[PDB]
């Protein structure tokens, strides 16, 4: 005689049997159901659970064995070792029927399993003490509550359910729904110890670098960079291809020792590439790696900064009309195709000494250049034509990472550093000002009455008819002046389409609003402008002081205006299509955040100004 | 040896022949219920779910074993790349029943597959959308605000081995199918029968999922706006495909007639793989011309991208473009054609050769493109910028922008192409070389700035009675009065305030005075301060013919003396205004203005010894 479960495969009497676990193809009622919680998921604990012994044991590890129903439960594996699992094994044993191997007697009956699983996050204690009311309960505390609310669950039966079970409540239900045909559970047939536990070693052993594999594959950034994705990706794909091949040779070598043959497999695998010393090394090394980028990529985590695949995602980034100036921070030494993962897939079919990762110098210059990068980043927050990207594109020309630089959609350097420029009066291509580039508003609360606005980007003073705008203390009340909205703290440009009798400059929030000496632009301390009044010319005012200035081009339609204000510079350029002829700059000691200031002239003398 | 292999939908009965080479020659109580939720569709992972064994799957993949109902979720394959997709399965088994092989014993049940597929999306929101689509879809097995938002994101397609009068292509419909499955319950799925190499598994499977991988980036590139104006790319793809799936398709054979031998040695299906890799068809090679194409579409991309905010006419038809050129209302035509995009693909050609004869190269060569490199797309962007800028300062009812596609080898990236009525002037043009203003006869030339011109009436006076949209200006008070309102004088403004190259035309008939003044002229005296050509801020041309200009009149000589077509033409940088007779095709100079214009300039008439003008 030997019992074994009869796992969810089909058995009937008379049935027979092979000692390769395949299957060749009175009764006195017993009604009785009780629980059991198996507070541990070990491949022991599931065959305790399931009363499976040491030859079916060693079968299932071959897979040589179907299950059914809740044999489902074997299969069933924890992915992630951080996660907590507690299952309520559910047990109705009712008929017993009587008469390699034939089956002589079946005790029939249909069992359930509940596997419940807490987040990725003792709470393993904590679980059981919960899962151990289920059979207790019927549908309380609000902190066990709390703690149900956040488990999840799996059913794993012998039973064709209405409903499946998901939840604890549902799972509570679902059991109580349960003792309301039936399946062998038990079955009695009638015609290596010292290697199950060795071969058993072997298979947890590499199970604990497959749950590795997966943990380190849950990371959000590894989502985000393909290069490192593909490469835990394949190396997951060969090692489950290596499982079976162990799996397939156990299962080979198990019905014709039915004792070495068995052993020649663990030899092998502590032999080949496959050791779990060579595999742990290598997920030493990749974790590593994910660990450095982890510290790069996140310094640049909350900014406008953008996360790019390829180059076909990067191209049509930086190729965008917009993006004039594009500094992208790249990480070089992640490569394409693992010289290790080769090996793997070299040895089915038939050196992290000195890695990237493992290096004092190339782990600190990436550090500081990923620094540099966030630094650009947040000084050219407000730049509209500068745009920032991450990317992960493998180049032999530099380790560990650099910043690629792409200027109006062609890449300049693949090893960017800081924007040379030269001194404001030195100004003459336009794109070195647009590194500087942002957007202006004008302030619909100090526009003066008379002056008519756009989207608010385009001024124009009214001959009659003026405008209604709500009485604000921040209002022009006896000029034709208005201010932007954006008070500038460093360096900054703008261009302006101007016409007619304008100035164009900046002054201090802190200036009078309502006709003084004090509020009128260029007769303030706090005022500095570039008047145009074509009769007389163009001159600049501050202080009550006018200068005269020489303006190559006469009544040049579109003005560029470079702000530093860390150095007390103010320039003015003629912006002639991609060219700025500098017509004169000048120095001031900026005390506030400056803002700015326009007027349109005053009686039949009339302006228009429009912000780009 | 006995053996289980799954049905896989395929029709069994209890007593039946099975070859081992998966070719299908032509009752006991087992409950059991389930579910999973899958975020993958490789055939590795459909396998899994379906607990097909290394042999049947490989078979699968050589196309030997065709399958029944629910098990043609094998055959679903994901349509793109960049896509996600959540796979819910509902698995029950009922009951139990007892060429190389005969069948003994089979296993009765029935599952269901609900394919949910997301729309095409970026690279980059694939992960967070799958997470979504799982969540909600693991809400499902229950018999929501913005997540009602995702539902509606995402479609349905099921395959199973129950008979539906209406199968959910809905998240609402999966539901309330998925509520109506298990009473619903019966298809054989696992089978017992009697009898009377991992390397090649391996690379079965990595060769196949290769091809299919890049198949799906294939889609994704047609699935692209860009791909679908040019038709020489959507050429070029498609072309890749077919090449793909008669590759494929060619693998297949090879496979399914190579498997079967395991009487062979299976070295001669292991050379086949050996030699694939040394083949133009290695999958780099295969991607890396996927990539270059991709190049192709960003260039072609930022182009259009550049244009299209000109608003023009983006007509790749050439028999609809040269009809809509050669139209009556079209006067000038300025088109920005691609002059380098091709059908032909030197790597493609290479692909096809090696498919009839088993070449030039074996990986795509970035000189065999135009587009790999920076310096002819670059250009292509400048003309694109210039094209928008054209299309600015020319924004009228004259001059008209289309874009399109004519390849031609003598002209590198694109060209700005100037078409005037039937003919094709200049195939690089840049401006339209606008000759001395006092030296004009041809209308055309002028036309380039058609300028429309509606009148102010705010700025009317009430003698005045305008109609016809303000185009009709005729001089009998009005009560009606503004404080922009000219007062004194007969005298009316336009609502454009011009400051370049604007040319306006009207028709008139009695002592109409036209011109062009700032907004600072006087609009309440009865003096020099409010009178066009008084001022040094208004330029006057009336008719009893003189000039006036600064209280300066002055007389000039017209050999029409009463004519009804007037021609205005400014040039404000260039500070000239001119007047003209205008008669059909040909323009007469009358008299020019050389002055500088310290502001824009707003077109103005005085009117009234009445008389009236109908702007055009």
């Amino acid at each position: 005689d030997l019992v074994m479960p009869a796992l969810g495969r089909p058995f009937t009497l008379g049935m027979l049997y092979d000692a390769r676990r395949e299957k060749l193809i009175s009764s006195n009622a017993q009604r009785s159901s009780e629980f059991k919680i198996v507070a541990s998921d070990s491949t022991e604990s599931k065959s305790s659970a399931m009363d499976i012994e040491a030859s079916l044991g060693v079968s299932f590890l071959g897979g040589l064995v179907e299950v059914g129903g809740s044999a489902k439960y074997l299969n069933n594996t924890k992915k992630y070792q951080n996660q907590s699992r507690v299952t309520l094994k559910y047990k109705a044993t009712t008929v017993y029927k009587q008469f390699t191997h034939v089956v002589t007697s079946i005790l029939y009956g249909a069992n359930a399993f509940f596997v419940s699983d807490s987040d990725k996050v003792d709470i393993q204690g904590k679980m059981e003490a919960a899962i151990k009311k289920i059979p207790t309960i019927s549908i309380l505390t609000d902190e066990e509550k709390s703690l149900a609310s956040n488990l999840s669950c799996k059913f794993h039966g012998d039973f064709l359910l209405e409903s499946l079970p998901t939840t604890f409540e549902d799972a509570v239900k679902t059991y109580q729904t349960l003792p309301t045909n039936s399946v062998p559970m038990k079955v009695w047939l009638a015609p290596n110890v010292s290697k199950v536990r060795r071969i058993h070693t072997t298979l947890e052993e590499l199970h604990k670098l497959k749950r590795r594999a997966n943990e380190a594959m849950d990371v959000k950034l590894v989502q985000r960079i393909p290069l490192i994705h593909d490469k835990i990706s394949n190396f997951q794909q060969i090692f489950q291809d290596y499982m079976l091949t162990v799996q397939k040779k156990i299962a080979e070598k198990l019905p014709l020792v039915r004792e070495q043959s068995l052993q020649k497999i663990i030899d092998d695998r502590a032999q080949s590439p496959f050791s779990n010393e060579k595999v742990s090394k290598w997920l030493d090394a990749v974790e590593r790696e994910i660990a450095v980028l982890k510290s790069c990529a996140g310094m640049v985590e909350g900014t406008q900064a953008k996360f790019v695949s390829n180059q076909t995602e990067l191209d049509r980034e930086v190729l965008v009309g917009k993006v004039k100036h594009a500094v992208c921070f790249i990480f070089t030494s992640v490569e394409r195709n693992d010289p290790y993962l080769k090996v793997l897939s070299d040895y089915w079919e038939s050196s992290t000494e000195d890695k990237w990762c493992f290096s004092t110098e190339v782990v600190l210059k990436m550090q500081q250049r990923a620094q540099t990068f966030c630094d650009h980043v947040n000084d050219f927050e407000k730049s509209r034509n500068v745009g920032f990207f991450i990317t992960a594109l493998e180049n032999g020309k530099f380790q560990g990472a650099s910043i690629y630089y792409y200027k109006e959609g062609s890449l300049a350097t693949q090893d960017f550093t800081f924007p040379r420029m030269p001194f404001v009066q030195g100004y003459k291509k336009r794109s070195d000002l647009l590194w500087y580039a942002c957007d202006l508003t004008f302030d619909r609360n100090t526009i003066n009455n008379w002056i008519s606005l756009s989207n608010d980007t385009f001024a124009a003073s009214e001959h009659g008819k003026r405008q209604n705008y709500p009485k604000h203390p921040e209002r022009f009340v006896s000029f034709n002046q208005v201010l932007c909205n954006e008070g500038l703290m460093g360096k900054h440009y703008w261009e302006v389409e101007w016409n007619g009798y304008i100035d164009v400059g900046i002054a201090y929030i802190s200036i009078p609003r309502k006709i003084d000496f004090a509020s009128a632009f260029g007769y303030n301390t706090y005022s500095w402008v570039l008047s145009y009044n074509p009769k007389i010319g163009y001159i600049e005012r501050h202080k009550k002081r006018e200068y005269n200035v020489r303006a190559p081009n006469p009544g040049f339609k579109r003005l560029g205006l470079f702000l530093d204000w860390r150095y007390g510079s103010i320039s003015f350029y003629a912006v002639s299509s991609d060219e700025v002829h500098h017509l004169h700059t000048f120095k001031t000691k900026f005390t506030e955040p400056v803002y700015p200031a326009f007027s349109i002239g005053p009686a039949g003398n009339h302006g228009t100004l429009r912000l780009l | 040896d006995i053996l289980v292999v799954a049905a896989l939908g395929r029709p069994f009965t209890l007593g039946m022949l099975y070859d081992a080479r998966n070719d299908k020659l032509i009752e006991s109580s087992q409950p059991s219920s389930a579910f999973e939720i899958i975020a993958s569709d490789s055939t590795d992972d459909k396998s899994s779910l379906m607990d097909i064994e290394a042999s049947l799957k490989a078979s699968f993949l050589g196309g030997l074993v065709e399958v029944g109902g629910s098990a043609k979720y094998l055959n679903n394959q994901k349509k793109f790349k960049n896509q996600s997709r959540v796979t819910l399965q509902y698995k029950a088994t009922t009951s139990f029943k007892q060429a190389t092989h005969v069948v003994i014993g089979i296993l009765y049940g029935a599952n269901a597959f609900f394919v949910f597929d997301s729309n095409k999306v970026d690279s980059t929101n694939v992960q967070e959308i799958q997470g979504q689509m799982e969540a909600v879809i693991k809400k499902i097995p229950s018999v929501t605000g913005e997540e009602t938002d995702i539902t509606n994101s995402f479609s349905c397609e099921f395959h199973g081995d129950f008979f539906l009068t209406t199968n959910p292509t809905t998240f609402e419909d999966a539901v309330k199918t998925y509520q109506q499955l298990p009473q619903m319950m019966a298809v054989p799925m696992t089978v017992w029968l009697v009898p009377m190499s991992t390397p090649i598994l391996r690379k079965v499977r990595n060769t196949l999922e290769a091809i299919v991988q890049v198949q799906m980036r294939c889609n994704d590139a047609l699935d692209d706006p860009t791909v679908n104006l040019f038709t020489e790319v959507q050429k070029k793809l498609s072309d890749f495909q077919k090449i793909c799936d008669d590759h494929m398709s060619k693998l297949q054979a090879t496979i399914a007639k190579k498997l079967f031998a395991i009487d062979e040695d299976e070295s001669a299906l292991l050379n086949l793989f050996e030699e694939n890799l040394q083949s133009p068809f290695n999958i780099e090679s295969l991607n890396m011309w996927m990539e270059f194409e991709e190049r192709e579409i960003n260039v072609l991309r930022s182009c259009m991208d550049i244009l299209t905010k000109a608003k023009p006419k983006v007509i790749f038809n050439q028999g609809v473009l040269f009809k809509g050129l050669y139209d009556s209302k079209v006067k000038h035509a300025l088109c920005y054609v691609f002059t380098n995009v091709t059908k032909n693909d030197v790597f493609l050609n290479v692909l096809n050769e090696f498919l009839d004869s088993p070449p030039k190269k074996l990986r795509p060569s970035p000189k065999d493109y135009w587009y790999s490199y920076d310096d002819i797309p670059e250009t292509m962007r400048e003309k694109a910028y210039l094209f928008r800028n054209l299309a600015k300062e020319m924004n009228n009812r004259c001059v008209h922008f289309f874009v399109t596609a004519i390849h031609n080898p003598k002209q590198e990236g694109a060209g700005i192409h100037y078409y005037r009525e039937s003919i094709q002037i200049i195939d690089e043009f840049t401006k339209p070389y606008m000759p001395g203003v006092e030296s004009i006869k041809d209308r055309r030339e002028l036309q380039w700035y058609d300028c429309e011109l509606t009148l102010d009436p705010e700025t009317a006076h009430q003698v005045l009675t305008l109609s016809e949209g303000n185009k009709k200006a005729v001089s009998t008070k009005s009560p009606t009065d503004h404080l922009e309102k000219f007062s004194h004088f007969q005298q009316v403004m336009c609502t454009k305030g011009l400051s370049g190259r604007h040319y306006w035309e009207l028709e008139w008939s009695g002592y109409v005075g036209a011109g062009v003044t700032y907004k600072g002229i006087g609009r309440k005296t009865s003096t020099s301060d409010s009178s066009l050509g008084k001022n040094e801020k208004s330029w006057l041309f009336e008719y009893s013919y003189q000039q006036i200009h600064n209280s300066k009149k002055t007389r000039v000589t017209v050999s029409s003396t009463g004519f009804k077509l007037l021609g205005v033409y400014l040039d404000w940088p260039a500070g000239t205004l001119s007047f003209y007779m205008v008669n059909k095709a040909w323009v007469t100079h009358l008299h020019t203005f050389h002055t500088k214009f310290n502001e824009a300039v707003y077109p103005a008439f005085l009117i009234g010894v009445n008389g009236q003008i109908k702007l055009l």
